[PDB]
RNA sequence: AAUCU
């Protein structure tokens, strides 16, 4: 949903960031071990997982990429995007969180801003 | 005793001792009673291995040696012969297709008919102790276990035993030779063992 | 990957395993087995000698 | 500031110096492992090129 | 109200 535009003068401050904000609960050391379960199940050998959101995402993922011909590698690749968080530093006015670091070009100026509010669902965290 | 170990055994089991040796970090001159533990361990595997083969049912017919035909199918699968990948390879292939639990340490065989693996282990020391040792390692477990003594009592879970009795006879034969021609050499007395030596070794630059 | 054997052994070993678990359960036919069983035995023909 | 010739004053003995100023009270093989580097380039060689 | 390359 976007808004009117606004012309005023912008103070940018240079912060680390958020890309990926990733999943909350996998820690990125099991996040590896869950995308091998996933992808690469028989050449894991000997991690089994504890944490009940490891099984959960763990069930979800396998039943949905089922008998799937796309690559291993880019379902890793791709899962490792999903799961795993990622940083950068960049100059910053208004949201840090990620979804609006996406669009940062777009709401964000030298001299404008422009009001946006994304369509998805938000974490409480943020909040 | 590293000599005597090298004479009796044929070289197909020391010469996988000495891979899984080097494997362990160990070192052989420092730690030798280890070496001829896992030779015997190799080989009374192989030997429970060895002479079965399975029919279209499980509960091996035993052979003296396999007829050339399409029915190559061993009722045992071996493990613990195999390099580390390899047999965690194994281990998650037969627990992924059959649905069973994944053990946390390396079993030594897997069995068809009743669909579960076994660990063999080989004391000096009598069973009822090693026995309940081997169990609280194997925590949470459906592996089979049966393990051998060199006076010749055996033992096992449920009173389950999942061969023949001659087979375990010839493997009570084989330990029964080496302890009491171990006895003519004199190094029965140095089996009491356990891991020792500090290595933590220094660096060397 | 990890390990000290040569390559071939390495192959070799998990195609019979594969070709096991397959049988059991699942795609592979007598035939099939036999076959590349009899393939593992010249690769090993091969390379021991 | 810019610095002029910077990299042919700079000399390797005094990084073998600093090497052996950093690695004070430390065990024998990381000192002589940091040690080799200054040393092969203070005895180092150039191609001279095509010609 | 933050500490992850």
């Amino acid at each position: 949903t976007f808004g009117p535009v606004h012309f005023r003068n912008q103070v940018k401050i240079r912060r680390r960031v958020d890309i990926n904000p990733g999943h909350a609960d996998l820690s990125a050391k099991e996040a590896q071990d869950v995308i091998m379960e996933v992808v690469f199940p028989n050449e894991v050998g000997a991690r089994i997982l504890t944490s009940e959101s490891q099984l959960t995402i763990t069930k979800e993922k396998k039943e949905e990429l089922q008998d799937c011909k796309i690559s291993p590698l880019m379902v890793a690749y791709m899962l490792e995007r999903e799961l795993v968080r990622k940083t950068r530093f960049l100059p910053v006015a208004g949201g840090t969180s990620s979804v609006y670091i996406e669009v940062l070009h777009l709401t964000q100026g030298t001299c404008w801003e422009q009001m946006y509010t994304p369509g998805g669902e938000v974490r409480n965290d943020d909040v | 005793m590293e000599d005597f170990v090298r004479q009796c055994f044929n070289p197909m089991i020391v010469e996988l001792a000495e891979k899984a040796m080097k494997e362990y970090g160990e070192d052989l001159k420092i730690e030798t009673n280890k070496f001829a533990a896992i030779c015997t361990h190799l080989e009374v595997c192989f030997m429970y291995s060895d002479f079965h083969f399975i029919n279209e049912q499980g509960e091996s017919i035993v052979v003296e040696l396999d007829d050339p035909n399409a029915l190559l199918k061993h009722r045992f699968e071996i493990i613990e012969g195999r390099d580390r990948t390899m047999a965690w390879t194994v281990v998650n292939s037969i627990c992924n297709t059959t649905g069973a639990e994944k053990p946390k340490f390396l079993p030594d065989l897997y069995d068809y008919k009743e669909n579960r693996f076994i660990e063999i282990g080989v004391t000096r020391r009598e069973v009822h102790i090693y026995y309940l040792e081997k169990a609280n390692k194997i925590k949470s477990e459906n592996t089979h276990i049966h393990i051998f003594s060199f006076t010749g009592e055996e033992m096992a879970t449920k009173a389950d035993y999942t061969l023949d009795e001659e087979s375990r006879a010839r493997i009570k034969t084989r330990l029964f030779t080496i302890r009491q021609e171990m006895a003519n050499r004199g190094l029965w007395d140095s089996f009491r063992q356990s891991e020792r030596g500090e290595e933590t070794i220094e660096e060397r630059f | 990957p990890v390990g000290i054997s040569s390559m071939v052994e390495a192959m070799v070993s998990r195609a019979r395993i594969d070709a096991r678990i397959d049988f059991e359960s699942g795609r592979i036919k007598k035939e099939e087995f036999a076959e590349i069983m009899k393939i593992c035995s010249t690769i090993e023909e091969l390379r021991r000698q | 500031g810019d610095n002029t010739k910077w990299n042919e004053n700079q000399n390797p003995r005094m990084f073998l110096a600093m090497i052996t100023y950093i690695t004070k009270n430390q065990p024998e093989w990381f000192r002589n492992v940091l040690s080799i580097a200054p040393i092969m380039f203070s005895n180092k060689m150039a191609r001279l090129g095509k010609g």
